[PDB]
């Protein structure tokens, strides 16, 4: 039933969240890079 | 379901005999 | 005069133009196929002749526009196709 | 390579157009060869219909 | 809130089971009864053998006279194959009814064994097979030959009528489950027919469907495939 | 005040013959619902108190209803009704159950049928379990008529077994015989690629030109004697084109790009 830590979780948005994002991005680019190399490789 | 032809065994045997004759 | 939706022609409507008989206007198509002067055949069951090839034509002004509106027309749909088939998984083209 | 040979007609088509009007208006030479090809694409009539193909992969996709 | 449904492709088989068969009892008694009698066939298989035992028996039941309501003549085999032969007994009468033509027949059991249906929730589906009853009698024998009197159809199937048999067979061609036209010149029902069906996209529609179709499993499987193993990793596998 | 029992309840008077009038029961409704507001605003959450409140509440809107349909107020009947299907669905022992209950069910099932909503009938029957809860008697001629003309029968639809209710059923079927008509008429349409004019009136059951007009313009049919049935049989043929290719074929962008996807 009702999450554990309330403090954790009124924090957490602010907090771990915003610092990640950035974190996020770079794993995103890898992401399409991969693709590309793929059919490169296939080429 | 059961399939109307076993019933039809015995009857059609017999059918074919007179039929040739009363109609063409 | 028509464009590249029919090349095909009843032989009532070449009779019609020719201002000779529906009759005699069969035979004559067919000493032009025969000559090669053009191209084709003849459904005689549809009665229509059904020009695969036609040769070069008489060379005044109006011809040369007759041309254009095919080439202009082409031009247009071209530009709609081309961009469907760009369309088409357009995430890998690599 | 279907996108590029299409594009590619697209091209000619352009060159062709501007140059019939230039043959109107200045009686420009009428070369035999330019008149006879384009009438060609015209005369042959085109007709497409009919295809298909299988569709096996199903089980095989399903079966990895 | 059936409509509103997205039901994923990622779900567990019992779910699969249940979804497809509340569907179906859903659109049997609104005319729908093609795509019912699908669904309903789909969900006795998919279901299981020891969870689903109280759903199970009920998709059972309600889909034989589902089925009849399509125009289908269940079989025998399918009655005695679960074993549940005795419980379906009564459905089993309203596959005769529906089958033979003649009305009498079906409403006496229709009212007889009607508390018995309406707890399996058969009842408002039941009263429907009345105009099926005629319907696949008829669609046997319009589907069948090519030409044939109203007057062969009512003879056999045991209507009142030759033209109480033309209105029947009017109304069945608007909805599309025996597709004729009539001629009541001299009074014959013309099937339809093109003997070539090469010469109309037919043949390559049916193939694209299936193709569709098999590309959808292809898009479900990439995605599918992976997920478990993924999990796993970062819980930690021994 | 109400329309309870006791000739001191206004609506009352107008349930029964002290007013003779049609349309001053229905009129007089407008006047109820103020009266409406306190009794109908407990009993639409279900207790065993709000058993007394249930009764009067359905009173009111049952009678004004039932009235209407006598002079063919019938619209302003289907939004009325409504409330009262509610109601005689469920709040099982608090007393939906009565004389009046029973009436209205079967005014309402009539409708659909007037207005030729065959799919409209199924799923409403179903709703209020109008078939089980006071039964098939004078229920049983809208449920009968409607099966038979999904059947396809115009020859043992009945209008004899609406006329055994006389609560009101009885200018229904005033309605319900121009019903069977359009429906015979419609499947007459698709029936025939082309027959001749003398085969499709006796079936019909036009044997005037002036019936033949009146239906035909409905139909699309032009003329009186003189009818194209045509129309419908000419949509089916089609499907021997091949020579366009592009919509013929189908799909063919969809399955292309899911493919190019895959590999």
């Amino acid at each position: 039933s009702f999450l554990g830590p309330e403090p954790e979780d009124l924090e957490d948005l602010y907090s771990r969240y915003k610092k990640l994002q950035q974190e996020l991005e770079f794993l995103e680019v890898q992401e399409e890079y991969i693709k590309d190399e793929q059919k490169n490789l296939k080429k | 379901n059961v399939e109307d032809d076993f019933s039809n065994q015995l009857r059609a045997e017999l059918e074919k005999h007179g039929y040739k004759m009363e109609t063409s | 005069t028509r464009p590249a939706n029919h090349r095909q022609l009843t032989f009532e409507e070449i009779a019609k133009s020719a201002k000779i008989t529906v009759n005699k206007v069969e035979l004559l198509v067919m000493k032009a196929l025969s000559v090669g002067l053009v191209r084709g055949s003849i459904d005689e069951v549809d009665k229509r002749v059904h020009m695969t090839w036609v040769q070069p034509r008489v060379l005044d002004l109006q011809q040369i526009k007759g041309m254009k509106d095919r080439l202009e027309l082409w031009c247009t749909d071209v530009k709609s196709m081309e961009l469907l088939v760009e369309h088409q998984a357009q995430d890998i083209l690599t | 390579n279907q996108v590029h040979g299409l594009k590619g007609l697209n091209s000619k088509l352009l060159d062709i157009r501007t140059y019939l009007e230039k043959v109107a208006s200045g009686k420009l030479p009428i070369n035999h060869h330019i008149i006879y090809q384009l009438q060609d694409v015209f005369n042959l009539l085109p007709d497409a219909s009919l295809q298909e193909f299988v569709k096996a992969f199903y089980l095989k996709t399903n079966d990895q | 809130l059936v409509s509103k449904s997205v039901f994923p492709e990622q779900a567990n088989n019992n779910e699969w089971a249940r979804y497809l068969y509340y569907t179906g009892r859903i659109k049997a008694i609104q005319l729908e009864y093609s795509e019912a009698r699908r669904t309903m066939t789909n969900a006795l298989r998919k279901a299981p053998q020891h969870t689903a035992v109280g759903f199970k028996q009920t998709v059972h039941k309600l889909l034989i006279v589902v089925e009849l309501l399509l125009g289908e003549i269940p079989d025998r085999l399918q009655f005695r194959q679960p074993s549940l032969k005795r419980s379906l007994m009564p459905y089993f009468l309203l596959t005769q009814a529906v089958r033979t033509g003649n009305l009498a027949k079906f409403n006496q059991v229709l009212d007889q064994f009607g508390e018995k249906f309406q707890t399996d929730g058969t009842y408002t589906l039941i009263i429907r097979l009345r105009h099926n009853v005629i319907k696949t009698g008829v669609r046997m024998i319009s589907l069948s030959y090519s030409r044939i009197s109203l007057a062969d159809i009512a003879q056999k199937l045991q209507l009142d009528s030759p033209e109480d048999a033309e209105f029947i067979v009017a109304k069945a061609i608007r909805d599309g489950v025996i597709e004729a036209s009539i001629n009541h010149e001299k009074g014959y029902v013309q099937s339809k027919e093109m003997i070539d069906i090469y010469s109309t996209r037919e043949p390559q529609l049916a193939f694209h469907q299936r193709i569709s179709f098999c590309l959808d499993i292809h898009n479900m499987s990439v995605k599918a495939m992976r997920f478990p193993p993924k999990s796993y990793n970062k819980d930690l596998e021994s | 005040l109400q329309a309870a029992a006791g000739m001191y309840e206004q609506l009352k008077d107008e349930w029964n013959r002290k007013s003779p009038n049609l349309s001053k029961c229905g009129e007089e409704l407008g006047r109820l619902k103020l009266v409406l507001l306190e009794l109908n605003f407990l009993p639409t959450t279900g207790t065993k108190l709000t058993k007394q409140q249930l009764i009067l509440a359905r009173d009111i809107l049952e009678i004004g209803a039932q009235w209407s349909i006598l002079c063919k107020d019938i619209p302003s009947f289907e939004r009325y009704m409504a409330q009262l299907k509610c109601y005689y669905f469920d709040y099982k022992e608090q007393l939906p159950e009565s004389a009046y209950m029973h009436q209205l069910l079967g005014l309402n099932l009539l409708f659909l049928l007037s207005q030729n909503r065959v799919a409209e009938f199924h799923t409403e029957l179903e709703r209020l379990p109008a078939k089980d809860i006071q039964t098939n008697v004078y229920i049983k001629h809208p449920v009968s008529l409607e099966q038979y003309l999904m059947e396809g029968s115009y020859n043992k639809v009945f209008l004899a077994k609406g006329n055994i209710p006389a609560e009101s059923y009885t200018f229904f079927i005033d309605i319900l015989l121009d019903t069977i008509r359009d429906e015979i008429a419609g499947c007459i349409e698709k029936a025939y690629e082309k027959i001749l004019f003398a085969e499709a009136t006796r079936i019909l059951f036009f044997s005037t030109p002036k019936k033949m007009t009146d239906y035909a313009k409905k139909r699309g049919w032009l003329l009186g004697p003189n009818n194209y049935y045509s129309f419908a049989s000419q949509q089916q043929k089609p499907e021997d084109s091949t020579i366009p290719s592009t919509e013929l074929a189908r799909q063919v962008i969809e399955y292309a790009r899911q493919l190019e996807m895959i590999v």
